[PDB]
């Protein structure tokens, strides 16, 4: 019955930044946990980073730690993937997920693990 | 009895020296069951799985000319898990590198190999829980202690080997290791996708064909 909705993607240059935003519908729904997975072709939907409620609940794949950074925002509802120093390798298709109830492992980083999905932003990383 | 889950991690691209490396790694719940590795040339060194801070990672070695690597770390949700990588060194003067699982009760969920010279020579051309690997390779057993844990090897070859070969696992199976057969020329690299083993190769036509083979290792729990 949850939708969520992504906002931003297309066509930027190596080096360059983009923010990606998520939010449902209902923004009374409130997700344990949100998420940001991205798919190459021919590859599956590999995860990128997670965020819960704090700083310590935040984690990166590690071709990404230290350029791009998760947020969330409870007042707007909305999470963040802030992607700055883009390299060509970030070219993929961005899926915004959602995990509405607790889980007992400290990161949720398995498709699985998630119940909600967006219907995926295109992100192209030209030269 | 519960259920075997995997996924896919590749790291950032190594860089372009002999010397550049690149590193795959799960989440700290997570295991490694297999590490696997991808080039856009070829001109790479393979791959070995190795102990850094208490946990086993995927580390990529580049070939000298090589543009550099990409590691690709097999990460699973193995409940009540005990893994340990068994390693055999090249012999030269041999018809392939030959490992196994020494402990009872151990599992092979999947086999990496790296090699020390700039690329693979030429030769003249599998058991229950062993890895082979070319003459002039170490090979790299993924071993596990896990409750219930059944794994099986899975194959498909084909003569002309195009973009790619592909193998996949069957229904109530996980891919848990994908890798390419040794003596197969032109090989880009490996990697898992849901429960398919992809195998990439060069393209390049036949010089005695040759059969460029996907295998996968697949793995349940009961
Ligand atoms: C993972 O395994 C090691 C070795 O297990 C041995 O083989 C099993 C099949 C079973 O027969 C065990 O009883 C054996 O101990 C575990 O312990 C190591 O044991 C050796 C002595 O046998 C010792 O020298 C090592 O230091 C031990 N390693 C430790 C203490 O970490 C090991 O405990 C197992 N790990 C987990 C997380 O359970």
């Amino acid at each position: 019955q949850v939708k969520l909705e992504e906002s931003g993607g297309g066509l930027v240059q190596a080096g360059g930044s983009l923010r990606l935003s998520c939010s449902p519908s209902d923004r009374t729904f409130s997700a344990y946990a949100m998420g940001w997975f991205r798919q190459v072709p021919g590859r599956e939907r590999e995860f990128v980073a997670t965020i819960r409620d704090s700083d310590a609940s935040i984690y990166y794949t590690d071709s990404v730690k230290g350029r791009f950074t998760i947020s969330r925002d409870n007042a707007k509802n909305t999470v963040y993937l802030q992607m700055n120093s883009l390299i060509p390798d970030d070219t993929a298709v961005y899926y915004c997920a959602a995990r509405q109830y607790y889980s007992g492992r400290v990161y949720s980083t398995f498709r699985e693990e998630y119940d909600y999905w967006g219907q995926g932003t295109q992100v192209t990383v030209s030269s | 009895g519960w259920q075997l889950f995997c996924r896919t991690v590749w790291s950032a691209h190594s860089g372009p020296t002999r010397m550049a490396t690149a590193v795959a790694r799960c989440a700290p719940d997570e295991e490694l069951l297999s590490c696997s590795s991808f080039s856009r040339s070829g001109k790479r060194r393979g791959e070995r799985m190795e102990a850094q801070g208490g946990k086993l990672v995927c580390r990529a070695h580049n070939a000298f000319g090589g543009e550099g690597v990409y590691a690709i770390a097999r990460c699973c949700l193995l409940p009540q898990a005990n893994c340990s990588v068994h390693t055999a060194p090249p012999a030269e003067a041999s018809m392939g590198t030959r490992v196994h699982c020494h402990q009872q009760g151990h599992v092979l969920t999947g086999c990496s190999s790296h090699w020390e010279v700039e690329d693979l020579g030429t030769h003249k051309p599998g058991q229950p829980n062993q890895c082979v690997g070319h003459r002039e390779a170490s090979i790299h057993a993924s071993c596990c202690h896990a409750p219930g844990l059944e794994c099986k090897v899975k194959e498909h070859g084909i003569p002309a080997p195009q973009e790619q070969v592909t193998v996949a696992c069957e229904e109530g199976w996980t891919l848990t290791g994908c890798s390419a057969l040794p003596g197969t020329s032109h090989v880009l690299g490996a990697y898992a996708v849901d429960n398919t083993c992809v195998v990439r190769s060069r393209d390049v036509s036949t010089t005695s064909e040759g059969a460029v083979t996907a295998v996968a290792i697949c793995c349940r729990s009961r």
